[PDB]
């Protein structure tokens, strides 16, 4: 199954224990939507040293964020990075409502309908599993 | 690199570090010329208009100037003389307000009513080829000149709607422009280096697009890069916000056309 956008449960912490979908995570395929700005755009702020080209500094190095975080708070950093963050930078992953101006992707063109989540229950899990090898 | 002086053509000194206006203080110790964020060969291209291919369409404007055009048979030089004294200062003190207009106007739009009510001549499209190298060649004859925008008195209303707008979160990507050139200006995003996003050196010619790049331009494309929904060219709110933006930059010198990646 996958647990959509608006049926997500968060705790106090902006923590989320259970998964988006019960599809398995793929640590592999992760790593590569975190160098697509059209997915995770993640390089463009956030260093990953075993990734191995020019990723940014808004973000900290995301080496061993593992070791740190629980898979539940890098999830829920994930979800909604305001939760666990107050007004952080980082983008909202997982909020489907609550913006000012969405337009569609990079077009200049306003969201008409349903606003899909910046990423899939899949794409978060994708990228979840791959998050918590950086041990 | 950042604290390197820029002198253009061995002549213009160009103020690239400031104290902060007043209105900014809070935020920065010290305004700074996006022309500092940039490596050494890009600020190369700047040292010298031989070298600065957003001259190249400068010149040509310089010709247009002089040029006729439209049914009333008449140039822009037959009214404001030679453009080095005519528009002199001028790029330093826009966006402000205009009396017979009672409202802050920028310079392509006062270009745009001379073309259709003194001229006779069709509109230029306000971020178009034509338009940008115009308003760059009015820069260029003001460079070294230090900018100096009223925020108060009539200006003081669409000012404040700027500044709204500035911090104002945007897109899906849910970002104001503070968010990046306020909070982390000199980090990067990618292998850009953030600037402080000063409009003091436009219109810009960039590296990624090699040619002229207008101020509505670039903050259409900074909306649009939040996954967001830019306001319209020449829009009461890009009106504003160039307003405003030109404001955080109130005492660096004029830099247009500047070289930016
Ligand atoms: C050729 C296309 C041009 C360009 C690029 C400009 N002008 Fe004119 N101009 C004229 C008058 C009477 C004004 C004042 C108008 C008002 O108060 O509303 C202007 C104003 C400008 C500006 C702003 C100047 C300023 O000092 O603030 C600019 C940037 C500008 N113009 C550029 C008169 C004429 C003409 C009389 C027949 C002609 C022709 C032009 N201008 C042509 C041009
Ligand atoms: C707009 C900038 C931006 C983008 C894009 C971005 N991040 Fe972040 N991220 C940040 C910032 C800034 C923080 C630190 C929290 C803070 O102070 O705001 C952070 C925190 C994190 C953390 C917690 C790490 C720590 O040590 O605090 C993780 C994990 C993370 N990000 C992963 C990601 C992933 C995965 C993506 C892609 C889906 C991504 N980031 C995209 C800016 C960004
Ligand atoms: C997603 C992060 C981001 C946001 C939000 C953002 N910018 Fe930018 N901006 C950049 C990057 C990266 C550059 C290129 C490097 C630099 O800052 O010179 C840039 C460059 C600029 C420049 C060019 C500066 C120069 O010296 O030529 C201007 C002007 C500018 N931005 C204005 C704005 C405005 C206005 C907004 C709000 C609509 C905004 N920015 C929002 C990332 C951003």
């Amino acid at each position: 199954a996958e647990v959509a956008p608006g049926d997500v449960a968060i705790d106090g912490q902006g923590h989320v224990a259970r998964p988006l979908t019960d599809a398995p995570g793929d640590p592999v395929e992760g790593r590569r939507l975190m160098t697509d700005r059209s997915v995770g755009n993640c390089i463009a702020c956030h260093e990953v040293t075993e990734m191995a080209q020019f990723p940014g500094t808004v973000g900290p190095s995301l080496d061993g964020v593992a070791a740190r975080y629980p898979e539940a708070m890098i999830r829920g950093i994930l979800v909604n990075s305001k939760n666990v963050f107050p007004e952080t930078v980082m983008p909202a992953y997982y909020r489907v409502e609550g913006f000012n101006r969405p337009g569609i992707a990079f077009t200049s063109k306003p969201i008409e309908g349903e606003i899909r989540p910046l990423m899939t229950a899949g794409q978060i899990e994708d990228v979840v599993a791959y998050l918590m090898t950086l041990t | 690199g950042p604290d390197d002086p820029l002198v253009i053509n061995g002549e213009i000194e160009i103020v690239t570090r400031a104290p902060t206006p007043a209105h900014l203080a809070d935020r920065f110790d010290e305004i700074r010329s996006g022309w500092t964020f940039r490596t050494d060969d890009t600020q190369a291209l700047e040292m010298d208009d031989f070298e600065n291919s957003g001259m190249v369409f400068v010149e040509e404007a310089r010709a247009v100037w002089d040029r006729p055009e439209g049914t009333e048979g008449k140039a822009c030089a037959d009214c404001h003389g030679a453009v080095d004294d005519g528009m002199y200062g001028l790029r330093a003190v826009y966006p402000k307000y205009v009396e017979s207009a009672g409202k802050v106007r920028t310079v392509e739009q006062m270009i745009n009513a001379c073309r259709t009510s003194r001229m006779g001549a069709p509109e230029w499209d306000y971020i178009g080829p034509d338009m940008t190298a115009m308003v760059a060649l009015i820069a260029s004859v003001s460079r070294g000149m230090p900018v100096s925008v009223a925020i108060d008195g009539p200006a003081q209303s669409t000012w404040e709607k700027g500044r709204e707008i500035y911090y104002t979160r945007y897109g899906q990507l849910d970002l104001s422009c503070a968010s990046c050139h306020e909070q982390y200006f000199d980090h990067y995003i990618r292998a850009d280096h953030l600037s402080q996003g000063q409009i003091n050196g436009f219109p810009s010619y960039r590296l990624k697009n090699a040619r002229l790049n207008a101020v509505h331009d670039r903050f259409r494309g900074c909306i649009r890069d939040t996954r967001g929904v830019p306001f319209a060219v020449g829009s009461p709110e890009f009106v504003a916000l160039e307003l405003y933006v030109a404001s955080r930059g109130n005492g660096l010198s004029v830099e247009g056309p500047s070289v930016r990646n």
